[PDB]
């Protein structure tokens, strides 16, 4: 419900030309939106908007270094 | 003979430079027309023109026919 | 301004030479490292 | 890409480039005749035997030459300013495209729908095709949809890089830790060359940026084949 | 007459025609003749000579304005000898390209630019104004 | 402000003396019951070997290259953990 | 004979050897980021250590012994003494700068938050307060000793000046112990750099102040100002009102807003 | 009295011209220099793919 | 005192004109010399 | 409270800081910290211009706030002329070692 | 007695000297390190080696043009021999501590040799931005030993500016006022207030870069949430003002020599000319931004930052448009420093105005990083502070020596100098409007016709180098001494001989107030 | 400021005072040579009457020469002002600078 | 203590010709000596250091 998804839309939180908090929050927001789906016994489905904004946003190793740290418990932003 | 008659014997250099600061005021409102039309007008036309009929899709097949793209031989 | 004439006068010959003398100290030690280069570059 | 003997600014790509041309040509004629007014007066003070060198009062003439060149200058502001704004209005991209400097190459995600990524580097002199450009071509080229509004964000692996085509108007530094956005969109198809814009060591002169610029069925059956 | 280092804090003599009566004579001390001249100076000058009116200018000044103001020939040797030394510069810049400089690259044969300047023409390199603009792609040829 | 305060006349060797024993060495004798009372040990957090903390570039010029230069072994932990 | 009051310094070997000084220290510490040795860095602050006490000793020469110092060489020393502690200013501005800057935009690798995820800050109402108190008040009894110097009281100016010495090494004592206390370090990322730095060069500073406290102790000792002369106090004194404010600074900004 | 300039400006002038163009013309046209002038009215384009 | 006048107010004679002459060509000559011999001593490390 | 033993500069103070402070107490400015009072400067009341030697640089500010300052050496002997405005001067030599 | 002189001196005029000898070395330095950045361009492909040691040469031509010609002559040089003089004072105010502002540079420029000796060089640019100069993309001693040749050099200037805003507020004579001094007076008062306020801002940025090459801080490493882009604003917050410390003494220089050659006892508009300085000093610190107009700032900071520096044109016009009404009914004479200062008030408004097209920014994302800025900055550095520093020493090297210089030579120097950097520079105009990028040991084949002119260019430029230094040996090789100088009303430096006494205005001079 | 005639007129009082000395005859000559003009016949004849006062005939010739020279490149002005002087020159016996072959550069 | 700055300003104003730098005494001279020393041997080393660290140690 909203797809047709070309890119992330223009966020008014993030008009400027330094982009890294967007792609930051987004990927915050989709975890942070993942972890209360599979503890409340939810469904990630309804997460994915974040997902794919991070994904588009966000650089593959920006990513994969969260992801890294994430699972070796020092990533340090709260989710 | 004749005497001489009594020339301007005051203010010969402030008079020569309101004469040339004057014709140099005319010669910079000459060249600004000129470049106006020379340069800046021309520009505007040639990009005016090349736009007016361009097909980006005839330019691209143009482009492909001559081998010049990875993405689409 | 107003000046003696020289204390010691250098002539056309004298200051061919100290002209020829400074032009050869700027040019003789750089150009023997360019034609060189080679030999450093490929050593 | 720059001609042989090429003396002013590539033609414009885009409708900033475009835009940035015309604002050049207003401010060059300006600066002619600045620096021709003053030449000029230099040989006007210079070629009289006339003179006049008793103490010469400055306040009225100096109402000129502080108001005229403050006028010149809102003269130049007020175009230049326009530009500015009109580049950062808000415009809805059809597409994101990342770009990361390393030394001494460039790579480049998109990564809207699937994951596709890889490296752009420099053709070696020595292994240029007959025709093509020394210093300039790259092994696997940007191909992006032409007319179509793109967000290129741009960042580093390493040290500062700069990712710039000038023919697009765009120049935007590559920096660490940092996700810059810059917006390009080309009013034709074709090929469009940079270089980096940042001193990254040892062969800065020789990561270039090319774009391919063709219709989007071209782009997505491209991107398709580059997974 | 004799101008000494250590005369540098009295009132000194200059030509220069924005001053015109300098600070002292150019010559002070006179001699018997001189100081005759200088006493008949006190009577009517319509008595003095063509000759002793240039002794008592030449006793007062060094140059006149015609002198001081006069052109030299002193451009023809700064332009020529700026000429030289530019001159001088091209050896050695063929002494670097015989002695330092190598090939250029292959991309500057003939052949190399031919076929390059066509697949310019082929991407329609600057075609507005730049390049592709002065090629006639109906006619195949440069426009005249 | 005028503070709380009063004197005025002239400021004199007499008044910077009351100050400096009526007000300032009172406020350090003070403030060193105050710290000298939040004192004692408070116990070290969990070590997490989080990367933008520790830092190593390049070794340090001394010791073991390993250790800051006023390294307490009590509550600065090295990049691999607290000391044995 | 001149007829102007200003001194004519007799040639002196002191600005090559403290040049000479700078190049030993510097090449010293490259040798020692990067050869593994403190030999050069040594011979250079030992030199720099000669250079400063004979270039002082020999001003104290020319004005208390020798009578160089006219009012209108005097006035020089002034300016030159403020616009020393203006350059100084401005230096701790660019570690200020960058405080602000790191604190302000917190990165995501800090957690995008300050302090960083990680960094426990001191308790800016234990030591630091204590800290504060005591410079505070050592700008209260530095105040006292330059009132009794002007009214002519060796006894009181000697009791102030020590006091105020005092509260100078109590400082750096203290600050000293809070070093190593501290839970984080100067490798703690950008918290730990621009805390150790910034506050760092402050505790260089407090130790140079009480230095130059420490040089017009013993010359008053020595009797050498007078109650109208003594422009090596009043310029020590102002040096010590610079490192109380440049504490100040770093209290509300680094310890307190930045905890 | 002439001076230098007097006795020497004319050959000094005509010398120095004489000498600059002919070795700058030399340097630009004799030794290989690649001067890269627009291929535009110059090159003919040859087939590249 | 020190010798004051022209000549006398350099850290250099200049007694001696050909003497000066080589003397400045070794002042002048070698800081124009050395970027060539830093560059000859990088190119031949590697 | 207070009490003694900081010397003063009457006790201690030495060499030209000395001559300095006693030359002030009588009114004497021998080291030219003050600048001289203007004469009306006609040639029957000239600026009066101390020197120890025979001749000192006098620079004429020749009318109130003038950027440009006028200076030239006055010599022993008739007073001179700022060459600027004419306003006179005479050099009075001599001694200042009392 | 020859070390006591000349290595203990607390002498103004012979620690003038040590600046002057010491800036004309570097000078030759400075130009064979641009000859071999021009040999490298002067025909496609490589000459040398890759970038690095390309840019080893870039970066150590700029810090020796910089901060060991321009500044040492100018400031050093000029300023110690020529403001104790214009203001009748006896040396400056603290004539030891000048002579270790002098002995600090032989040992920076040592840490900079050694920089280029030791592993591969600072390969960095004069701007020394990280991570390029990091420990990991720079390991090992050459970037901290440029560091500490720039805390060296900052500490000279310092100490520097202290004496000279000391010795130009404290020691005119009484009756003097600041608006009773000369113009070059004034003008080394402003810098000595731009350095010390901008340089201290400088050491903090470069110490953060030491600090993180070798404690492990990471202020401008983003791993421990630092930022290279605030490396950038500290550096350029000093270096904005650095421009303008480089220029005014130039403009306080051709402000005397244009009054002395059109025959004038004072330059037009005294007041205006002092307000100019002042007004492109306090500006000079509020644009620093303008260097970072492509690093991603928010669109209203670059409106500011356009805005900011554009605003700078008119108070230079009127110091431009007033040495023009200085010459206007002078009785011009054509000596070789009026050629030097009438070339430098054309070029400099060259280069001025191409400064203000790199002021807009939507302009300047396409000329940053190309060689557009280079033709601006050389405008303004080799055809305007070095224009000052040519006829400022011609003019008074009679003065400092005793004897003059030929000048029909002087005159075939400035012609030679002025066909070749204008060879040189003005085609670097074309390069960057076509996108050649600065710090490129090569080019595409396209850029090659520029290259070409702009190294033979530099070539003509060396020829005026080599031919300088014969003058200068022939002056005095001939001996020709002073006698009479026209002027001397307004020109209190000349007043007392040439050269003068070792002591000067023991006696000060009479002022009165009237 | 003032009209074209009261600025003659005070530089004729100024050269016309008959103990005028020599320092003042030279500074009215070279602050007169100072200003955009090239000086009226009037004020010219009243400062070669000076120099007769002062017996110095050649400063006569010199002021001659510095009125051609305020003239420029406008050729007609001298020889007007010289006619002008023809009576006072014949009175007082000034030779004119040509006459003198003083113009032979 | 006692005052004993009349004493030093006799030593120091003596007409001896000395520079203040040497005017205390044999002790002046042995510390410059010391200080004068110190620098140019440490400045020698380091143009020793210099040559040693300009070449690669393998
Ligand atoms: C002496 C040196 C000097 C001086 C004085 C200046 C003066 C100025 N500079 Fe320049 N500049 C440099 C040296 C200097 N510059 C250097 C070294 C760099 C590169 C740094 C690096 O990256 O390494 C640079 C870079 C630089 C940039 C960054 C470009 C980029 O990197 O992309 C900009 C941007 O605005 C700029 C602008 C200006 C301006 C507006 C002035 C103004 O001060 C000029 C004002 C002068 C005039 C305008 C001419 C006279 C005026 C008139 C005749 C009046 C009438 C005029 C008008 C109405 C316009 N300079
Ligand atoms: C004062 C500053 C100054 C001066 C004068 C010059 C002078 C020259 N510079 Fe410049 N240059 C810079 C400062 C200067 N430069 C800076 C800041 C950079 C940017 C560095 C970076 O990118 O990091 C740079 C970069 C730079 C480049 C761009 C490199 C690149 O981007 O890859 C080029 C290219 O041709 C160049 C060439 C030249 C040449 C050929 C000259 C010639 O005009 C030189 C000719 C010689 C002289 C001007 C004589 C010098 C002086 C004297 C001998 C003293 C005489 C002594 C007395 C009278 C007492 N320089
Ligand atoms: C107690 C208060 C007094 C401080 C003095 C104490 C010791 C060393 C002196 C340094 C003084 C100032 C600043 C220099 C930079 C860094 C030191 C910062 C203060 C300090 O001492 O920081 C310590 C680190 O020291 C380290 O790395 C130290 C490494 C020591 C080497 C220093 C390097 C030299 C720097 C060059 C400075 C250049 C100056 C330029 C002047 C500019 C010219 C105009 C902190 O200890 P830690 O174990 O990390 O954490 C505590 C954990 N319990
Ligand atoms: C670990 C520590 C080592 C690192 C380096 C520094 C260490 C400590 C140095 C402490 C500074 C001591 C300064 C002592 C100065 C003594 C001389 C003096 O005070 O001299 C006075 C003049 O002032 C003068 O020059 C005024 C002079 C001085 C300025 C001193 C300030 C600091 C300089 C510091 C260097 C700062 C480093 C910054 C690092 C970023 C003498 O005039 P009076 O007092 O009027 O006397 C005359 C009367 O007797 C007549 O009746
Ligand atoms: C950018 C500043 C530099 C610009 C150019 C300098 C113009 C160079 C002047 C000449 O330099 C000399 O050139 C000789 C060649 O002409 C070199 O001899 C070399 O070549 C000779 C001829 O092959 C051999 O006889 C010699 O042994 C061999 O050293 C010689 O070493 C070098 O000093
Ligand atoms: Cu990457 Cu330059
Ligand atoms: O810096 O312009
Ligand atoms: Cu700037
Ligand atoms: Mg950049
Ligand atoms: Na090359
Ligand atoms: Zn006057």
């Amino acid at each position: 419900k909203i797809k047709n998804y070309q890119t992330a839309p223009f966020d008014s939180r993030f008009p400027n030309q330094n982009q890294t908090r967007n792609c930051w929050q987004n990927y915050l927001d989709f975890h942070r939106c993942e972890k209360a789906m599979t503890a409340k016994g939810g469904d990630v489905s309804v997460c994915e908007w974040y997902r794919r904004v991070y994904k588009s946003l966000c650089p593959i190793s920006w990513v994969s270094t969260w992801d890294d740290r994430r699972a070796e418990g020092t990533f340090p932003g709260k989710i | 003979s004749t005497a001489l008659a009594k020339p301007q014997m005051r203010g010969l250099l402030a008079r020569r430079l309101r004469f040339h600061i004057v014709g140099a005021f005319m010669v910079s409102l000459g060249f600004a027309t000129f470049y106006k039309f020379a340069v800046a007008e021309k520009r505007k036309k040639a990009y005016a023109d090349f736009y007016r009929n361009y097909d980006s899709m005839k330019d691209f097949e143009e482009m492909r026919k001559a081998g010049i793209f990875q993405s689409a031989k | 301004i107003t000046a003696k004439p020289a204390k010691t006068p250098t002539s056309p010959k004298e200051q061919a030479i100290g002209l020829s003398v400074t032009f050869l100290s700027f040019l003789l030690p750089a150009g023997w490292v360019l034609y060189h280069l080679d030999n450093y570059k490929k050593s | 890409m720059a001609y042989p003997m090429q003396l002013g600014f590539q033609d414009a790509t885009s409708p900033i480039m475009e835009e940035l041309l015309h604002f050049h040509d207003h401010t060059l004629m300006i600066v002619f005749l600045i620096s021709s007014l003053v030449l000029y007066i230099i040989s006007l003070m210079l070629t009289t035997k006339l003179t006049h060198t008793s103490t010469m009062d400055a306040q009225e003439v100096e109402t000129i030459w502080t108001i005229l060149p403050a006028i010149i200058l809102i003269l130049i502001a007020l175009p230049s300013l326009r530009i500015l704004y009109m580049m950062d209005e808000i415009n809805n991209p059809s597409l994101t495209v990342k770009t990361m400097g390393h030394q001494w190459y460039w790579s480049y995600e998109y990564t809207d729908y699937e994951d596709l990524s890889f490296d752009s580097y420099m053709i070696p002199t020595s292994e240029l095709k007959p025709g093509e450009l020394r210093l300039l071509e790259v092994d696997n080229r940007v191909v992006l949809p032409m007319e179509m509004t793109i967000r290129m964000l741009v960042s580093s692996e390493d040290v500062l890089h700069s990712w710039a085509v000038p023919s697009l108007g765009l120049k935007t530094d590559a920096i660490p830790g940092r996700l810059n956005q810059t917006t390009l969109m080309s009013s034709r198809p074709g090929l469009y060359y940079g270089q980096c814009s940042e001193i990254c060591g040892s062969n800065h002169s020789f990561m270039p940026i090319v774009l391919e610029l063709v219709p989007l069925k071209y782009f997505e059956k491209w991107s398709a084949s580059m997974l | 007459s004799v101008v000494k280092s250590e005369d540098y804090a009295l009132p000194s003599y200059v030509d220069r025609r924005d001053y015109p009566l300098p600070d002292v004579a150019h010559v002070k001390n006179l001699s018997a003749s001189q100081k005759a001249l200088k006493e008949k100076e006190k009577a009517s000058w319509s008595s003095l000579s063509i000759d002793e009116k240039v002794e008592l200018y030449r006793l007062k000044f060094k140059e006149s304005f015609a002198e001081m103001n006069r052109s030299t020939n002193e451009w023809k040797t700064v332009v020529g000898a700026a000429m030289f030394f530019i001159g001088f510069t091209a050896l050695l810049l063929i002494w670097e390209k015989h002695y330092v400089y190598g090939p250029i690259p292959h991309t500057f044969e003939e052949e190399w630019v031919a076929k390059q300047t066509k697949r310019m023409l082929d991407m329609k390199v600057a075609p507005i104004q730049g390049f592709s603009a002065k090629w006639d792609y109906d006619k195949n040829e440069w426009k005249k | 402000a005028s503070a709380a305060k009063g004197d005025h006349g002239g400021t004199g060797a007499r008044t910077w003396r009351f100050l400096t024993f009526g007000l300032a060495l009172p406020s350090v004798a003070l403030c060193t019951l105050n710290s000298w009372l939040h004192s004692g040990h408070r116990e070290r957090p969990a070590f997490i070997p989080y990367h933008h903390l520790r830092i190593r570039t390049k070794p340090f010029s001394w010791g073991d290259g390993n250790h800051t230069f006023f390294h307490n072994p009590r509550v600065n932990p090295l990049p691999t953990g607290y000391e044995k | 004979h001149q007829t102007h009051a200003y001194h004519m310094v007799n040639p002196s070997p002191w600005p090559l050897t403290g040049a000479l000084s700078a190049l030993l220290m510097t090449s010293g510490l490259t040798m020692w980021f990067h050869f593994n040795s403190m030999t050069l860095l040594m011979i250079g602050l030992t030199t720099n250590m000669l250079t400063m006490y004979q270039w002082w000793r020999d001003v104290i020469r020319e004005s208390t012994f020798q009578g160089h110092h006219t009012p209108a060489v005097q006035k020089g020393l002034r300016y030159g003494m403020i616009l020393f502690i203006i350059s100084e200013v401005l230096f701790f501005t660019g570690f200020f700068w960058a405080f602000y800057h790191s604190s302000l935009a917190p990165t995501p690798e800090l957690g995008g938050c300050w302090p960083p995820t990680g960094i426990h800050p001191l308790n800016p109402l234990e030591v630091p307060l204590l800290n504060t108190s005591v410079l505070l008040a050592s700008g209260v009894s530095i105040t006292w000793a330059h009132h009794s110097l002007m009214e002519g009281d060796r006894k009181h100016m000697l009791q102030a000046l020590f006091i105020t010495i005092t509260l100078g090494v109590y400082f750096t004592l203290l600050q000293a112990s809070e070093y190593y206390e501290a839970p984080f370090t100067i490798s703690d990322g950008v918290y730990g750099s621009t805390f150790f730095v910034a506050t760092g060069f402050h505790g260089l500073h407090v130790i140079i102040g009480s230095t130059f406290l420490i040089v017009c102790f013993f010359r008053q000792l020595k009797f050498h100002f007078t109650s109208n002369h003594h422009f090596g106090f009043e310029a020590a004194a102002w040096y010590w009102h610079f490192v109380d404010v440049v504490w100040l600074f770093l209290y509300v900004s680094i310890y307190w807003w930045g905890s | 009295a002439p001076d230098f300039h007097d006795k020497y400006g004319n050959a000094v002038l005509a010398s120095g011209a004489t000498f600059c163009v002919a070795v700058w013309v030399y340097m630009a046209t004799q030794i290989g220099i690649e001067w890269n002038p627009s291929p535009v009215g110059r090159v003919t384009p040859k087939e590249w793919r | 005192h020190y010798e004051e006048g022209p000549g006398k107010n350099i850290p250099f004679s200049v007694e001696n004109k050909w003497r000066l002459l080589a003397m400045m060509t070794l002042f002048f000559g070698s800081g124009f010399a050395a970027p060539f011999f830093i560059v000859r001593h990088q190119l031949l490390k590697k | 409270a207070s009490g003694g033993g900081v010397p003063t500069d009457e006790e201690q103070a030495t060499g030209l800081e000395r001559e300095v402070m006693l030359a002030a107490r009588k009114g004497q400015d021998p080291y030219n910290i003050l600048a001289p009072k203007a004469t009306s400067g006609t040639k029957e009341d000239p600026n009066l211009v101390p020197s120890i030697t025979n001749k000192r640089i006098v620079g004429c500010i020749c009318e109130e706030d003038n950027s440009t300052v006028i200076w030239f050496w006055l010599h022993k002997g008739e007073a001179q002329r700022c060459p600027s405005c004419g306003t006179h001067y005479k050099l009075v030599p001599h001694q200042l070692a009392h | 007695m020859f070390i006591n002189r000349w290595l203990f001196s607390t002498n103004h005029k012979d620690i003038g000297t040590l600046y002057l000898l010491f800036g004309a070395w570097a000078g030759m330095v400075g130009t064979a390190l641009s000859l071999l950045i021009r040999a490298e361009l002067g025909q496609p492909g490589t000459l040398l080696g890759d970038d690095q040691i390309y840019n080893v040469v870039v970066t150590a031509h700029a810090f020796v043009m910089i901060f060991f010609m321009v500044m040492p002559i100018m400031i050093g040089g000029f300023g110690n021999w020529l403001v104790p003089l214009m203001i009748g004072a006896p040396d400056m105010a603290f004539p030891r501590m000048n002579n270790m502002s002098f002995w600090l540079l032989p040992p920076s420029f040592l840490l900079l040799l050694a920089s280029s000796m030791v592993e591969a060089g600072a390969g960095t640019g004069w701007t020394v931005y990280p991570p390029l100069a990091g420990n990991l993309a720079h390991a090992g001693a050459s970037v901290d030993l440029t560091i500490f040749s720039l805390h060296l050099a900052g500490v000279s200037s310092i100490l520097g500016a202290i004496n000279f805003i000391t010795t130009i507020i404290n020691m005119k004579p009484p009756a003097m006022s600041q608006y009773q001094t000369p113009l070059f007076v004034w003008s080394v008062m402003i810098t000595a207030v731009l350095l010390l306020l901008s340089l201290p801002v400088l050491a903090a940025g470069i110490t953060m870069l030491l600090t993180d090459r070798n404690l492990n801080t990471t202020f401008f490493d983003p791993a421990g949430g630092g930022d290279p882009i605030l490396y950038q604003h500290l550096f350029w917050f000093f270096g904005h003002p650095e421009v303008y410390i480089l220029i005014l003494p130039g403009f306080g220089m051709i402000s005397h020599i244009v009054t002395y050659y059109s025959g004038k006892k004072e330059p037009f508009g005294y007041m205006g000319m002092v307000w100019a300085m002042m007004s492109i000093g306090f500006l000079g610190f509020i644009v620093w931004a303008h260097h970072m107009f492509t690093v991603g700032m928010d669109v209203d900071t670059r409106a500011y930052f356009t805005s900011a520096t554009m605003i700078i044109a008119i108070p230079t016009g009127v110091k431009v448009f007033s040495w023009l009404a200085t010459l206007h009914g002078g009785n011009i004479k054509w000596s070789p420093a009026m050629m030097w200062a009438l070339g430098f008030i054309f070029l400099f408004t060259v280069g001025g105005l191409t400064g203000i097209v790199l002021a807009n920014s939507s302009l300047d994302i396409v000329l940053h990083d190309t060689y557009y800025v280079v033709a601006h900055f050389h405008y303004v550095l080799s055809m305007g502070a070095v224009f000052a520093i040519m006829g400022g020493f011609v003019h008074w090297f009679p003065l400092f020596s005793g004897y003059t210089l030929n000048d029909t030579w002087a005159k075939i120097h400035f012609a030679i100098m002025f066909v070749g950097v204008n060879m040189t520079f003005f085609p670097q105009h074309f390069l960057g409007l076509s996108g050649m990028p600065r710090r490129y040991s090569d080019y595409p084949d396209a850029y090659t016709m520029w290259n070409t002119i702009s190294s033979m260019g530099s070539f003509i430029s060396l020829t005026a180098v080599m031919l300088m230094v014969f003058i200068i040996w022939e002056a005095f090789a001939s001996k020709r001494e002073v006698l009479t100088v026209d002027l001397t009303t307004t020109n209190l430096e000349w007043l007392n001989g040439c050269p003068p006494p070792y002591h000067t205005f023991e006696e000060p001079t009479y002022v009165n107030l009237k | 400021h003032e009209t074209d005639e009261e600025f003659d007129a005070r530089w004729v009082t100024y050269f016309n005072k008959p103990d005028i000395d020599a320092w003042e005859l030279r500074k009215g000559m070279n602050t007169l040579v100072g200003y955009d003009l090239v000086p009226e016949p009037k004020i010219i004849d009243a400062a070669l009457r000076a120099c007769r006062r002062l017996n110095d005939f050649a400063s006569a010739v010199r002021i001659l020469e510095v009125v051609k020279d305020k003239a420029g490149p406008h050729k007609e002005i001298y020889p007007y002002v010289i006619q002008e002087l023809r009576p006072t020159l014949n009175e007082l016996g000034i030779s004119t600078p040509e006459e003198l072959g003083l113009d032979k550069v | 203590f006692e005052n004993r700055v009349a004493e030093k300003q006799k030593l120091f104003q003596e007409d001896n010709g000395l520079p203040v730098h040497l005017k205390g005494g044999a002790t002046d001279n042995i510390l410059y000596r010391v200080t004068m020393t110190l620098c140019l041997g440490g400045t020698l080393y380091s143009l020793y250091c210099l040559g040693w660290a300009s070449f690669p140690h393998k």
